[PDB]
């Protein structure tokens, strides 16, 4: 009988199921008195709907979404914003967790764009104490490959604040106008999701002259200016617009709030390469031991991101040959295979 | 790439892929490979970090990869055992492969027209005029 | 260059 109780319990909460009605899922925008609402179906007329009794009526604020009876078209209780992955914008893409320890040989480097991004967002009141308004924006340039972007991102991994990433030369979109609004949906993106470095790759292109599109990129400049020291809201989001060509950056883009901070990243240091192949190389088992000196030298102006390639390039060697590497000869010709096949 | 307009279908179709890429993890049985033409078109989403990011690059072929493509596609033909494939690569160029094809697939019909059987190299040639439109007229200036 | 463009409506 004890088998059969427990079944027959839940049975009968079914029995009750079926009888329960479903509620019009809307959504409130608007509260023109205490008892009125102008609520929205998801794909509805915009019926004007009251409160249930035992309901908050400040919790319904515009944005508030609410299930509202079916034949009333009384608001029957609140409900959480709806999440989707419809998001446009690269804020899901984490970063990932990567500790600055991995990116190598920038200690100066990842040391002030530490101090620039992380403290404002982090410990506000030291400059709060001493009265200035918090430093926002580090302008990294260096050549390609160095690394800028992943510095850029473990900043967000430890600070665990939203990451959006916008690829600067795509939003110069030929449409007129198109490329300032892609500038404006990211920053006014961000206010809706604090905090969010806004890493900008290459900002040469809308930073740095009589065409009708000459001057597009005059007004893509004008917005991405404005919305910074800009009316609006001054905001508590930081970007990291990095660059490859600093001459070309308009003055106005390197000020004290406007973004400061040229910390430059040259190729890998020439220490580094061990600490780069030592963060990158450890990982793949090599029980051989490494001349990494030599390596150094095999690779002279290695892009950093080739040294990246260096290990798995040498581990695609591996992966022929046997299984294990337990030779430097291979990294010499994974040097030379991430060097003249990665020219 | 992206863009209330009638294209808010395709793009739950591509967040629904762009969605499960990133659910299952390396180290499975699930090898993805996808084919584009117009990889500038495409969102930059598609190709970030656990998405398609080894990206395999098709090169417009090079002479002798012509030479030999121009091969593979005229196996299946009775094409005379004296034709220079290799000749016809270097009249043969910013050719993609597939019009590395349709000079043979050509080539047998100039054949067909002329009443032979095998493949000469002319017919060869005359494909790689008509493969591309160009009718060959001799031009009295040269001699 | 920079071009203008107008827009139809699918129904
Ligand atoms: N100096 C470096 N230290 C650590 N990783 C690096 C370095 N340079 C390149 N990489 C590797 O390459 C990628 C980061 O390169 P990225 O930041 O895009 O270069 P850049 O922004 O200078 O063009 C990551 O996969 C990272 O592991």
């Amino acid at each position: 009988l004890k088998e059969l109780t427990k079944q027959y319990e839940k049975s009968e909460n079914d029995l009750k199921a079926l009888q329960s009605v479903g509620q019009i899922v809307g959504e409130v925008l608007k509260q023109l008195t205490e008892e009125k609402f102008i609520v929205k179906a998801t794909n509805g007329p915009r019926y004007v709907v009251g409160c249930r009794r035992q309901l908050d009526k400040s919790k319904l604020k515009p944005g508030t979404r609410v299930a509202l009876d079916m034949t009333t078209l009384t608001i029957m209780r609140y409900l959480p914003r709806e999440v989707d992955p419809l998001v446009y914008n690269m804020s899901h893409e984490d970063p990932g967790n990567v500790s600055y320890s991995e990116i190598g040989g920038l200690s100066e480097q990842i040391r002030e764009l530490r101090e620039v991004i992380e403290l404002p967002l982090t410990n506000p009141e030291l400059f709060q104490r001493v009265g200035i308004i918090p430093p926002k924006g580090c302008l990294l340039y260096g050549p390609p490959g160095t690394g800028k972007t992943l510095l850029a991102r473990a900043v967000a991994s430890q600070l665990d604040c939203n990451f959006l990433k916008v690829v600067s030369s795509s939003i110069v979109d030929k449409y007129i106008g198109e490329s300032a609004r892609l500038i404006r949906e990211m920053f006014n993106y961000a206010r809706d999701h604090q905090p969010c470095i806004i890493f900008m790759d290459e900002i040469d292109a809308i930073g740095g002259e009589g065409t009708s599109a000459d001057r597009e990129i005059q007004r893509t400049l004008m917005e991405l200016l404005n919305q910074m020291d800009g009316f609006d809201t001054l905001h508590r989001v930081k970007m990291i617009m990095a660059t490859n060509r600093p001459d070309t950056l308009d003055p106005a883009l390197l000020r004290p709030g406007r973004l400061d901070r040229k910390i430059h990243i040259d190729l890998p240091n020439e220490q580094a390469r061990l600490d780069i192949l030592k963060i990158h190389a450890g990982p793949i088992t090599k029980h051989g031991e490494i001349d990494y000196e030599a390596i150094v030298k095999l690779s002279d102006g290695f892009n950093g991101a080739d040294l990246r390639n260096v290990c798995t390039e040498a581990g695609m060697f591996a992966i022929r040959a046997d299984h294990d590497f337990v030779v430097q000869e291979d990294f010499m010709k994974a040097v030379r295979k991430v060097a003249d096949s990665k020219k | 790439k992206r863009f209330k307009a009638g294209d808010r279908e395709v793009q739950r179709t591509m967040l629904e892929l762009l969605n499960q890429l990133d659910g299952f993890q390396p180290n499975t049985q699930v090898k993805v490979i996808a084919a584009t033409n117009r990889v500038d078109i495409l969102d930059p989403a598609l190709l970030r970090s656990g998405r398609l990011d080894r990206k395999i690059e098709f090169p417009m072929p090079n002479e002798e990869a012509r030479a030999r493509i121009m091969q593979i596609h005229s196996r299946k033909m009775n094409v005379s055992p004296d034709v220079n494939y290799e000749e016809l690569a270097r009249c043969t160029d910013d050719f993609n492969g597939a019009q590395c094809k349709a000079v043979c697939v050509e080539a047998g019909m100039i054949a067909l027209r002329r009443g032979a059987t095998e493949l000469t190299h002319e017919d060869y040639m005359e494909g790689i005029l008509e493969v591309q439109a160009k009718k060959k007229a001799n031009l009295q200036y040269y001699a | 260059a920079x071009x203008x463009x107008x827009x139809x409506x699918x129904x």
